[PDB]
């Protein structure tokens, strides 16, 4: 429960990307579109858990650049296996975020 | 053919022991409960009083007697108003 | 020269030995000791944090009593009985009745430890605890005794525990469960830790603040001096808890704490709740019941419990909701059925009080206020038959207090029932049902006042028959409205 | 119907007394509600473990009386007056300890007395704690609050004597650090022949759970033996060994013991209002006396050797 | 030019209207809708955070399937069936059997919402959810089908839900309670929020990591693509929860979440627990079951639940203790009674595995290890009669899984029993008993496999009779030790 | 005894088929386990609310057959092939929308056509969503997975049509912002006489809870009426008003509607293997047809006025 | 006079259905339970096996039969060793 | 529960002194014997709740000086109605303290 309390008391948000061609482009995009947030990456081979504190944005424009081919934001669904945080998504970007601070 | 029930009336603050009769209709059960609530702690209002097993969704039919209901003595009923 | 207590204290508790002519289990039977199979040797680690010695105890306690009695003697002519708001007088009547002979029963919890605890320090501290509770029983008989000649309701300081009156059965069912009806270790954890570090501060210090605001220094001085003893002997529980945890009994310890806190809570909600938010004059309300709960139970007790390595009880969120709600309903029931109390409940619902209630419990007027609106109308129109009951409340088979909920605009009430050995029981909360299921042999064949009424034990089966069964001896003893409905003149 | 009745000058249960109720009467009488309902002493399931314990070891005791509540402590002590009395006695004892220490009393006892103390005096902390535990048991089981109150004060007295013993054990060790004072008492209580009769007596007395047998074995057998065979012989030995502090300390402890004897005898007198109780009491005295006798004999031979 | 979805999306969910030819309650009956009396107008505020539109859905889903099927086709000759550790093969067998036809039952939970939810956005997102679960049912039949010709235990991908096999009854009793047997709003909260944002990540991503470590990319690729759908349709629950809280139904919402999480937990402990800590080869164990629980359920799900304004469940400390303990016992039972499973349990107790287990769950060898020590001795001495059962386990009347505890040095086991309408029920936890008491009409006349055995429904009353009742059709289908006890050679 | 049996080439339930099982057979057939136990469809108390709902509205339907599971979608669609087909159709529709918008098609419709669209076309989003809700209901109640799969795809098709309507409502409003396009459809559905027959029909169809009556009222009465009395007449009107996009869009929607008609007719053929079903089906058609007829009549008079 | 009980054996990991006889002594009950535990998952040991109602403190006497015990069918018992 | 969480998450320790001649001397002593700790005082007329963060010491010597008459540490029991924190007490002082930091 010390372990459990510490596990629960996080503000980590971000995409969990399944293995495939979106892993590195999303990590790169997370770094670029959240300047001055540290991005943490946990590699589980079948998926990668990418996080930041409180808010993590992915913009279509940056993702397209990092992926290296035409990309529409809805396409991320092909590779977005899960996510931490609440989600706000439109044609231009996706925001993972929390209302509260623990 | 006295039959004790525990009854919670809509908008009241407690559950009370109300002694009804084995052959009372749900309509008659409702009136006997209301005696101990309406105009004592609960404001009177228009509408039809219905009886259900405590916390139930299903209302008993108005004409159904307590003997026909399958209720056991000292079980808890709610008396509420149809929406 | 004299030698300091630190240099010889260890010898006063070097009293454990290895039995030879009887077995350890014969000398400390689990049913009376509650050692949970933990061997004697492990109990020598027990270290009471609040120590005293015999010569210090008698000297200090002599001083404590000389002050309590001196203040009482000096203030006899202050006209508390005649000049105080009658709701304050009802507070004294309820306190002495609910408490005096329960303090004396606590002698037995402490004696159970002094004989049957395997921890030598516990046996000695329990010996002082025996003496402390003797003090408290004797003080709280001596103090109200002078009022016998004024008011027969003061006879209940002595009489309550000898009766079947509903509140006296609720008190005895609780104290007999946590104090006198379990093994020494259960007493250490349920009584000295859970009850005496947790809840008694509400009644003996919380209420003391109100008493001081009310100008009753005899009483505030008395109950705060009593709590000075509690602060010492209550420190028997923590070391027992620490030892249980160290010896692989954390789960059993936690369950005992969780059960005792809940049982204590429902009783304080019925006694102290209505006192603090309704009987005490508005001008004398130092803090609301909820505010005092947050100071004493949440800020102080729960923080201590966490420091000792226990967890918040499973029902914590339930408890917090209950603090906002339960006692308003309990007050309403005690007032509506006032004739069955040995004190005079004050309604406490003048417009000025209702404004305070709304500030302290936002949403109050749309809930309990709805019921008080009907009651107030009846009183104003002199429909008095409608302000007295003609049936029994349904009663919890654990707390012995009626089954209540939230009334008015967002009406919600829930009864938690249980079949057990061909009998149907009803409880006022999930937690009370859970307490029963923890130890059904403690409770299964107990009958609450409603169960007895339905079984033919109360004859005649009428309000009057119930009152006689409950021990009332004259028309003057039955509870009435504290102000004889004078509060309606302000509505 | 409910009739009007006037306020009473005292509690309803005392309102018929001839004399004005005393402080003792007001605060001590008829406080065990657990005797009201024969079928469930306690307000719980009538077959709960502690209900069964109380129905067996209190209600069903062979020692019987229709009004145990009428018992009166001949000293009529209440908590307040007990502390006044004992604060005086303890202050006196503390003053003796202080002054005798100033005079270096312990240095001037007869050669070897420290060894007799280490063997015959300092292990008494065990015996005294047994009296304490046992007094607490009679308190919790006794069928009247006036009896239980005598037992509570007796429990406190037993702790008083334990505390005197602890203090003096430690103090003596300061003058005599090579006698095992404060180090070897448990070993002695557990293994030394002179202590074995005592330890056997108390382990068995502590397992007598019937309230009447508990009272009789403790107060009528064990405790008078301690006065006769332990307290007085030690005073005698102290006098032959130039220990002038021990006789004075024992005389204060003897005031306590004589008070315990007074309430015990008052209880016997009250119990013998029922003729059946004579045989019940006598038979328990005969059951316990040989253990007590062997206890005393082994101790005295240890003390006089 | 085309117009962006934001400019026309509102019109796709402007579908609520005021009924006139039937009443609102006839069109949305509470028993199927679960609107808790909240009027239609209030449901128009529902705002699904993970939107899509029909033309995007068909395009994207076309791509998702083209990849899943392409990878399967490309890896057909990789010899997974022949070359994988048999414990990995048993993992596939248990997954497809426990899951395929349950996915197809989830179509019905989503359909219940598409028809009966009063929230227009929920009805549309549930329509996509219907399609998603159709996908998942069809994928998880198509993928194992190729193995039918290799191994009859693969027939259970289709057969399990059609049988009375113990694990299939446990799965159906759970899915029928949370998915197909309650109103639309209960489905939103219990299925899409509690189960689909909480627990399914364990099986569809947690296990995927192990699958990738094991070199089974067909399977890891399949289950992670499936979870991409779940991530979308699972976002139906949060907005429903937010609305319930806003409309004064927080307590009802909280109770539904607390019940669904517990029910899901006991099932995952029996399926995923043994897979992660025992069946998966030691070298392929990306993290322990407990470590994955702390990542997905505690760090991710519980933190989300708090962000939405709900409270930690009452039984939180119980749950955490259960994570350290329950699945080790469940694994032991599944292995001991392996003949009643349609997969081959691996024991997973070679010395090297026991060292890992000890590191991941300190104290393991003194508890479960004590039982494995006896089993291991019997296997080594070829006392095989002692490694197969000759009676039934006692079974929980909620979870349909056996009643277990902690074995070995600090043995502790507790059954929580209940009388209800003249019948005795037994539960594996306080929480399972509580779930029953929350809604007894859902459960009261259900009979578990043991109840049926005692009632004469299973004939003959023998191990063989039980196996035939459970749907086994040939000797090859019954579970055996995965490695035919070859693991003992390492002991 | 348990005998040895060899692995099967397919699921045990299909192992006896003459022909090699197709993708359709493998992934679609006999998946409702809720039909296995007549006394408790679901693995719960046999008298739980949803067990009673299913025993009443599925098991006890007058429409009866001893092997509903044998039903086969004549199109044999699975999720995979449905998305391939519809991605093609939707891509085509999106390409039409894009190109017609480039040509400013909406600007060149006959004077006043925007008003006819606002009244007769844009409120169809309500009617289409009713078809969606209703299809979902037949899905969850149907007694074979092969029937339910037809209903799921039909539910998705109804949402497709709703989405076309939403998109085109919004788009048209951009050229014609003063016709209440995207603003007044609910008011029209609720109060406009031409919509009232439709709204009355659907509110009642949505409350027909028997799976057989649900299927017959939806698929054999309501949906063929929509093709005859709504889709085709709108194409005709669009042609008289120089709307060349609407007829092309409706032709794509009609491919969906004709597929729903095909599986519906296959189900009727399968059901009529039981002679009792002819009277059951006919009587439901006669019960529902007048509501459908009045629906169509009011709509057409609204459309042609 | 088959009598089903649910039995938890000391140090074992589960509770099992064990069918005993109405006239079995507690000694005989204990042996029938042990058959399904000792040397399967529980190591054999010296001492006397005793029977109690599940979670109880009170042991039934060894010679007491199940019929004399007042146990009902399908109640839970523990089988443990005297300390 | 936001209110309750904040109530629980305190590290306040210290004596609760009943009305009488020890109130001001104990407040003064708390200030003197804990230099560089802020002392908080809540006056409830019948008692005063005196606290510091984490640890609060009262020494006999300072208390004697502030009270103005001979004083033995055990005498504080006459006026110590309750206390927050665990207690450690001897002839020379009393320490109120917590093991944990919340
Ligand atoms: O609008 C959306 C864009 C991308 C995702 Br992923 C989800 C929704
Ligand atoms: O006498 C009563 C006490 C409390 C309640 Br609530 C009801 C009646
Ligand atoms: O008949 C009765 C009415 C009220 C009570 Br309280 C008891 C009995
Ligand atoms: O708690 C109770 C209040 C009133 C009666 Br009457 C009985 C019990
Ligand atoms: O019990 C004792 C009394 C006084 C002193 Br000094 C020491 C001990
Ligand atoms: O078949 C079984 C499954 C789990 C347990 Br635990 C016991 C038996
Ligand atoms: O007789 C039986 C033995 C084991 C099981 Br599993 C079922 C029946
Ligand atoms: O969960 C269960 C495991 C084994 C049997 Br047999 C029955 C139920
Ligand atoms: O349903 C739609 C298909 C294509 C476009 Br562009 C818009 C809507
Ligand atoms: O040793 C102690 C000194 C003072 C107090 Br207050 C308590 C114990
Ligand atoms: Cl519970
Ligand atoms: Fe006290
Ligand atoms: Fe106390
Ligand atoms: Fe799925
Ligand atoms: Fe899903």
């Amino acid at each position: 429960s010390t372990l459990a309390d510490q596990a629960l008391h996080n503000n980590n948000v971000g995409p969990i990307i399944r293995a495939g061609d979106l892993v590195e482009p999303v990590i790169e995009t997370a770094e670029i579109d959240n300047p001055g947030k540290e991005i943490t990456v946990e590699d589980r081979r079948a998926y990668v858990r990418i996080a930041a504190e409180g808010e993590l944005i992915l913009t279509r424009k940056t993702l397209e650049e990092q992926l290296g081919r035409p990309f529409n934001m809805q396409e991320l669904e092909i590779n977005l296996a899960s996510f931490a945080g609440q989600i706000q998504a439109d044609e231009d970007q996706i925001r993972f975020y929390f209302d509260k601070t623990m | 053919s006295a039959f004790p029930v525990h009854a919670a009336f809509e908008k009241d603050f407690l559950v009370q022991l109300v002694v009804v009769d084995l052959n009372d209709s749900m309509d008659q059960v409702a009136e006997k409960v209301a005696y101990h609530c309406v105009n004592r702690r609960v404001a009177p209002r228009e509408g039809v009083m219905r009886v259900r097993k405590h916390r139930s969704t299903e209302l008993f039919p108005r004409d159904m007697t307590i003997a026909e209901s399958g209720l056991n003595p000292t079980e808890v009923i709610d008396v509420v108003f149809e929406e | 020269a004299m030698h300091p207590r630190k240099d010889w204290y260890e010898l006063t508790r070097a009293t454990n030995w290895t039995p030879s002519y009887v077995t350890e289990e014969q000398l400390f039977p689990e049913r009376m000791s509650g050692h949970m199979g933990i061997p004697l040797e492990k109990w020598e680690s027990y270290d009471e944090p609040y120590k005293t010695s015999y010569p210090e105890y008698v000297s200090i306690q002599r001083e404590k009593d000389a002050g309590a009695y001196s203040v009482k003697a000096a203030l006899e002519r202050a006209k508390i009985y005649e000049n105080s708001d009658p709701g304050w007088i009802s507070t004294l009547k309820s306190h002495y009745g609910a408490i005096a002979v329960g303090e004396y029963a606590a002698v037995t919890g402490e004696g159970r430890m002094a004989r049957f605890s395997k921890a030598p320090g516990n046996r000695n501290m329990a010996t002082f605890g025996m003496m402390d509770e003797l003090r408290h029983g004797q003080l709280q008989l001596f103090f109200p005794h002078e009022y016998c000649k004024k008011d027969r309701q003061f006879d209940w300081a002595w009489r309550a525990y000898h009766s079947n009156e509903w509140a006296a059965i609720a008190a005895k069912h609780f104290f007999d469960d946590i104090i006198t009806g379990r093994d020494a270790i259960s007493v250490a954890i349920m009584l000295t830790f859970s009850f005496e570090t947790g809840f008694t501060n509400m009644q003996f210090l919380g209420l003391a603040a109100d008493a001081a605001e009310a100008g009753d220094y005899t009483f505030a001085n008395l109950i705060s001096s009593i709590q000075t003893d509690e602060s010492r002997h209550a420190q028997q529980g923590g070391p027992a808890l620490q030892l249980l945890i160290e010896n692989g009994k954390r789960e059993e310890a936690q369950k005992k704490v969780d059960m005792a806190i809940w049982r204590a809570w429902r009783l304080f909600a019925v006694l102290t709740g209505p006192v603090m938010d309704y009987y005490t004059p508005l001008e004398d309300r130092s803090q609301s019941f909820k505010e005092f709960m947050y100071e004493w139970i949440i800020g102080q007790f729960e923080r201590s419990l966490i420091d000792l390595g226990l967890d918040k009880p499973w029902y914590w969120d339930l408890f917090l909701k209950d603090i906002d709600e339960l006692h308003h309903s309990y007050h309403m029931g005690v007032w509506y059925w006032r004739t069955t109390a040995w004190w005079n409940p004050a309604a406490g619902v003048t417009p000025e009080e209702r404004d305070w209630l709304e500030e302290k419990y936002p949403g109050w007027n749309k809930r309990w206020g709805r019921c008080w609106d009907v009651i107030t109308e009846n009183v104003l129109n002199d429909r008095m038959d409608l302000v007295s009951p003609e049936t029994l409340p349904s009663v919890c088979n654990m707390s012995q207090i009626p089954l209540v909920g939230v009334p008015g605009d967002d009406w919600n009430i829930e009864v938690f029932s249980l079949e057990h050995n061909g009998r149907l029981y009803h409880f006022g909360s999930e937690v009370d049902r859970w307490v029963f299921q923890q130890d059904p042999v403690q409770y299964q064949n107990h009958m609450n006042i409603v169960d007895r009424f339905l079984a033919g034990q109360i004859q005649p089966m009428t309000l009057e028959g119930a009152l006689k069964y409950m021990g009332f001896q004259s028309i003057e003893e039955m509870g009435k409205d504290a102000h004889d409905f004078a509060w309606a003149d302000k509505c | 119907s409910f009739e009007s009745k006037k306020p009473m000058r005292t509690w309803s249960h005392l309102a018929e007394m001839r004399k004005k109720p005393s402080e003792y009467d007001i605060v001590s009488r008829k406080l065990h509600y657990s005797t009201n309902n024969p079928d469930s002493p306690w307000e719980l399931s009538p077959d709960s473990p502690m209900n069964l314990w109380y129905k067996q070891y209190r209600n069903a005791s062979p020692l019987k009386h229709d009004n145990w509540d009428a018992f009166t402590d001949p000293d009529q002590l209440v908590y307040r007056t007990y502390n006044l009395m004992q604060d005086g006695q303890e202050s006196y004892v503390q003053s003796l300890f202080d002054q005798f220490n100033e005079r270096e009393h312990d240095q001037m006892v007869r050669e070897g007395w420290e060894h007799t103390m280490a063997r015959c005096y300092s292990p008494l902390r065990y015996l005294f704690h047994c009296l304490q535990m046992s007094s607490a048991y009679v308190q919790q089981m006794a069928p009247a609050s006036t009896i239980s109150n005598c037992c509570i004060l007796q429990t406190a007295d037993s702790l008083r004597w334990l505390t005197h013993t602890a203090y003096r054990t430690h103090e003596l060790s300061l003058t005599y650090p090579d006698a095992g004072l404060g180090e070897h008492e448990r070993e002695l209580w557990e293994k030394e022949p002179g202590w074995q009769g005592l330890r056997e007596l108390m382990e068995k007395q502590l397992t007598a759970f019937d309230w009447g047998e508990a009272f009789v074995s403790l107060n009528l057998v064990v405790k008078p033996m301690i006065v006769e065979s332990i307290f007085k012989p030690l005073q005698q030995q102290a006098w032959e060994n130039n220990d002038t502090l021990l006789p004075l300390l024992i005389d204060s402890q003897l005031k306590d013991a004589e008070r315990h004897s007074r309430w015990s005898k008052a209880l016997v007198k009250h119990a013998l209002e029922n003729p059946d109780n004579h045989a019940v009491i006598e038979g328990w005295i005969e059951k316990w006396r040989p253990l007590a006798d062997r206890a005393a004999e082994a101790y005295l031979s240890m003390l006089s050797s």
